[PDB]
């Protein structure tokens, strides 16, 4: 009974737009439900996984992939590697022995040859297929798998869930917005027919003429429902259990989605009382909130009840890794890595302790001898400290010049440096002029004056078809006269500028 | 000076005694002439009225 | 430019890869140096004249 | 205090030395107004674009003055397209209307 | 940009442009990871507070101050108020080929005439002094015509 | 380059997207030690240019010669550095927000355009309360506040046969809701 006090609230704010205040009115409408409340909220949720656990092991070909990928990563010849990691690794309620995974595949591969003779003998559920199926599943039911994997295979269920709902919704729509037919009869004979186009000749049988004219789209309703049909002979499994196995799932998601929600709206005080421990750092108390609260969904999806441990804890664990490893990824201008913000801390609290027992800061000799690592990297990483100061800062102590009306952009050229080069290209084009033709073309060519690109040696030297070093002769002679006073006199001057 | 009461006697204020003395801040110091010797350069400051 | 390096190429005179950033007086102003100071960190050795 | 050219600021590329050679005179509005009043568009004009803005005019002229041309190629000034930057970073979509 | 000192200068915006893309990223998080409804709706309050302060500090109720704890200036500060670039950087310019001075009487003078320092003259027409030069031959070269003016 | 006239418009996110050179996806500036322009971040070369002339970051196309190309290693294109500024980016919102201009004005141009008082839209905008942007039921009318306990009642009735939402997708569904014509004319 928290919103019947908001009402009054919300009716009578004081214009409020803080988003602390509109957060911690929020925050504080969900009670502490914590201690018995939380271990009844994590059976919720292990119920929905064991929900969703069973709607897989009713489903046998996903335990193909189960065996199938790992003798793939079996396949060559020695591993224990990701995939490995990836697959069942039974919890019983370290390092690899590929003898337990035999002994416990064995087994169950022993399951999956039993099970199917049953499906076949006397009908598809039959009583012996049945209880055969169930032992299946109990057996099933203590792999407990690594939540990678699973949510793979759980992914490779609800692919099959999708595309069953949008090939009935494309069959759908070709069907009733333009055919017009009714959607009631076609429950009842989608439930009883499901294969064969009994049923549509048999509503078509009503006289109906509309559904006579059907012919135009014919050869593309059928077809629909081969693919319909093509779905069910690949999965080769009967559609009312595939929705029962749909809902079954659906349930299990929902019911642990729903439990994790009282957990993270209890816990969010906690996620508070961290947070506060962190503040003026760069990020905003709310910025530092809302990384808290995502390690807190993290601490309640990797919480685990049996261990009788109080929850608390292990959320305050994972609260505080991502408040800090944020504060630490932002907050600052020029992103410092996370292991030099933590080498950069380490010397802030020595430099602490140092201060307060010399009398005085400690000069990085000493800091380098106490924190054990040299003087080199002890000055790198002091240099590296140093966060960008603000560029609209008052310089002027009133509001009349700031530090950015200071800044030279020293890119641009300044203007008579030999008139912006202009006095440079035109002795040297008068120059130029004053040799011969070729001489000047290949000299051009080579270095670029007023040319698209610098032909290199060999580039030129295909340009007048000389396959040699005939080029290199000759600007070598070129470069020579170009250096004779009587020849160049002006141009020598710039050079000693 | 650091003292620690122990919570279940009432006062049992002999449970830690610790004195040490700690460095805090360094003041600037006046010069005989009214001044202040601040980052190398002389600065005064100057009295208010409120 | 293709132009100073024709002009570098043909008199051979390549620039060093040292540039003088060099304090000089400021425009206008003359006068006598009557004092200088020079300040080193502690692990620098000392140039002569300091 | 006198200056021909030197450093030049750097968002709004706008004279303003100050180390040696410092930052030019500012020609502010009343100024601007006194030379709308004497009805001189042309010392206006180069006043706001090639004295001080435009990049493209600013060293054009230059060389011009050198040449012994006393002639100016004016475009936009920088100050006037940053603003046209800084408005339609608001999300309002300011353009110029070509011919 | 980089200052002297090694430490470096930045305009507000990047502060500001960062609040967003932050915020902004966290809310593309959120809906990956279906977080309960609230944190989402808290997400959005503060990526919609961050834009608006990038747009306006001011308008926005609370202004968001930086690390010198005085007030950021967001986009609109910029085109807006006598430091804007309007009134500032637009209708009055700082302006090149001008000194300033002193003034005293010259009583000798004639109406249109002024006293003009050697040094002040010679500041203010260089490059007329550099076109000069070059065109009396007296300076074949630019660079050298600044040799002989200094 | 001789133009005419100045014209200001709204911005439509078409629009926005037709300026921009590319998405900023970080909000890392420059790098620490090397102090080049991080991919994607608020300085990247990629979007906003190369940070010097004709040059890409990896320096292998580094000449006039090589202009106009993308340099494959590092997406730059070798071009002048004066388009870092001229070139803009764009940040897709992951949710859409409310221009401040157009709503904390001292005539709020949105309030005026739906016809919903500023305190109202206020709460829809920070969160605080729903609206009905649209309700085949009659009880519920457009533009109505539901408040949360009183949406959950209204939820309860009947659901689906009305649509109230919360916060700028909220404003954003009334303002691209209504047709301007029909408002016109009967006003």
């Amino acid at each position: 009974a928290a919103a019947q006090v908001l009402s009054s609230v919300e009716s009578e704010i004081g214009r409020t737009t803080d988003p602390v205040r509109m957060y911690m009115r929020e925050m504080g409408t969900v009670e502490l439900l914590t201690r018995e409340g939380e271990i009844d909220i994590a059976k919720r949720i292990e119920d929905g996984i064991n929900q969703v656990q069973c709607s897989v092991a009713e489903y046998p070909e996903a335990i193909t992939y189960l065996l199938e990928q790992y003798d793939r990563v079996e396949a060559e010849e020695a591993r224990l590697s990701d995939l490995i990691t990836g697959f069942v690794d039974p919890n019983a309620e370290n390092s690899i022995d590929p003898e337990l995974a035999r002994e416990k595949f064995a087994e169950l591969r022993a399951q999956y040859v039993v099970t199917r003779d049953t499906i076949k003998a006397k009908g598809r559920s039959h009583a012996t297929a049945q209880e055969e199926i169930l032992k299946l599943s109990e057996v099933f039911k203590q792999f407990r798998l690594v939540p990678k994997q699973f949510d793979y295979l759980v992914n490779s269920m609800r692919v099959m869930m999708d595309r069953v709902r949008t090939q009935e919704r494309l069959i759908m729509k070709l069907c009733v917005e333009q055919c017009k037919m009714p959607k009631k009869n076609f429950i009842t004979l989608f439930t009883g027919n499901e294969t064969s186009d009994t049923w549509f000749n048999a509503a078509i049988a009503m006289n109906k003429p509309w559904s006579e004219k059907l012919h135009d789209v014919s050869e593309e309703v059928h077809r629909a429902l081969q693919k319909l049909q093509q779905i069910e002979e690949e999965t080769g499994l009967t559609i009312e259990q595939v929705k029962d196995i749909n809902r079954r799932m659906s349930i299990g998601e929902a019911k642990a989605r729903r439990a994790k929600k009282e957990m993270v709206e209890a816990n969010l005080r906690l996620v508070i009382s961290i947070a506060k421990k962190y503040t003026n750092r760069g990020l905003q108390f709310l910025d530092l909130i809302q990384e808290g609260n995502i390690g807190l969904m993290k601490a309640v999806d990797k919480f685990e009840y049996r261990r009788g441990y109080k929850f608390s804890t292990y959320a305050t664990w994972w609260i505080r890794q991502a408040i800090t490893r944020s504060i630490a990824d932002q907050a600052r201008t020029i992103r410092i890595p996370v292991h030099m913000i933590e080498t950069i801390n380490k010397l802030n609290r020595i430099s602490r302790q140092m201060l307060q027992e010399m009398g005085r800061e400690p000069t990085p000799e000493e800091l380098a001898e106490r924190m054990l690592m040299p003087e080199d990297k002890i000055r790198k990483v002091l240099k590296i400290a140093k966060e960008p100061i603000s560029m609209e800062t008052p310089i002027g102590d009133d509001e009349d010049s700031h530090l950015g009306d200071f800044i030279e952009d020293t890119t641009l050229e300044l203007p008579l440096d030999s008139a912006t080069t202009e006095s440079l290209r035109a002795a040297t084009h008068d120059v130029l002029a004053g040799l011969t033709a070729r001489e000047a073309k290949v000299l051009r060519m080579r270095f670029g004056i007023d040319m698209n690109t610098d032909y290199t040696l060999e580039e030129v030297g295909k340009q007048f078809d000389v396959t040699r070093e005939r080029i290199r002769q000759i600007e070598a002679k070129a470069l020579r006269k170009l250096r004779h006073p009587s020849r160049s006199e002006v141009l020598r001057s710039f050079l000693d500028d | 000076r650091l003292v620690i009461y122990e919570r279940e006697a009432p006062e049992g204020t002999v449970k830690d005694i610790k004195e040490q003395e700690v460095y805090m801040g360094e003041i600037p110091l006046m010069t005989d002439n009214g001044t202040f010797v601040i980052n190398g350069t002389e600065r005064v400051i100057v009295s208010q009225l409120h | 430019t293709p132009e100073e390096k024709l002009l570098r190429a043909i008199f051979g005179e390549k620039a060093s890869d040292v540039k003088d950033s060099s304090l000089r007086v400021p425009n206008g102003v003359s006068g006598t140096v009557i004092d200088v100071q020079v300040f080193t960190r502690d692990g620098v050795e000392k140039d002569k004249r300091a | 205090h006198a200056r021909s050219t030197g450093s030049y600021s750097l968002v709004t590329q706008q004279p303003l030395g100050g180390k040696a050679q410092f930052g030019g005179q500012r020609f502010g509005e009343m100024e601007v107004w006194a030379l709308e009043a004497y009805g001189a568009a042309y010392t206006l004009q180069e006043m706001l674009t090639v004295k001080s803005d435009d990049v493209n005019g600013r060293t054009k002229m230059y060389k011009n003055i050198v040449d012994g041309n006393h002639q100016m190629e004016p475009g936009m000034p920088e100050s006037f397209n940053v603003l046209l930057k800084e408005i339609r970073s608001l999300g309002i979509n300011i353009e110029l209307e070509d011919e | 940009v980089p200052l002297d000192g090694g430490r470096f200068a930045t305009s507000d915006l990047n502060d500001l442009y960062r609040r967003v893309i932050n915020r902004n990223n966290r809310l593309k998080r959120l809906l990956d990871l279906a977080a309960p409804d609230i944190i989402v709706r808290n997400e959005k309050r503060m990526l919609q507070e961050a834009v608006d302060a990038l747009l306006d500090n001011g308008r926005r109720g609370r202004a968001i101050t930086g690390s010198n704890k005085r007030p950021l200036k967001s986009l609109a500060d910029m085109i807006k108020g006598k430091q804007g670039r309007f009134r500032q950087n637009l209708l009055g310019k700082r302006v090149d080929y001008s000194g300033r001075s002193v003034i005293t009487v010259g009583p000798y003078l004639r109406l249109h005439q002024c006293g003009l320092p050697k040094k002040m003259a010679l500041e203010l027409f260089k490059p007329f002094i550099y076109g000069k030069l070059e065109l009396r031959g007296l300076a074949t070269t630019i660079k050298a015509a600044k040799k002989m003016v200094e | 380059e001789e133009f005419d006239a100045i014209k200001i418009a709204l911005a439509s996110p078409d629009m926005i997207r037709s300026w921009s050179f590319g998405e900023v996806k970080k909000p890392e500036t420059i790098n620490y030690r090397t102090f080049k322009p991080e991919r994607d971040g608020l300085f990247c070369a990629r979007i906003f240019g190369p940070v010097k002339d004709y040059e890409c970051l990896c320096g292998k196309y580094k000449r006039l010669k090589h202009r106009g190309v993308i340099c494959e290693k590092c997406g730059v294109e070798v071009t002048q550095t004066k388009v870092r500024r001229e070139r803009m980016g764009h940040i897709e919102l992951a949710s859409p927000t409310a221009h401040i201009w157009f709503l904390k004005s001292l005539p709020s141009r949105i309030g005026l355009l739906l016809d919903m008082p500023l305190r109202d839209i206020e709460r829809v905008l920070y969160f605080e309360s729903y609206v009905v942007i649209e309700g085949g039921m009659t009880n519920l009318e457009r533009q109505q506040i539901l408040t949360e306990e009183q949406y959950l009642d209204a939820l309860e009735e009947f659901g689906d046969e009305f649509d109230a939402k919360m916060g700028a997708e909220a404003i954003q569904a009334l303002l691209k809701s209504m047709d301007l014509e029909q408002e016109c004319e009967q006003l």
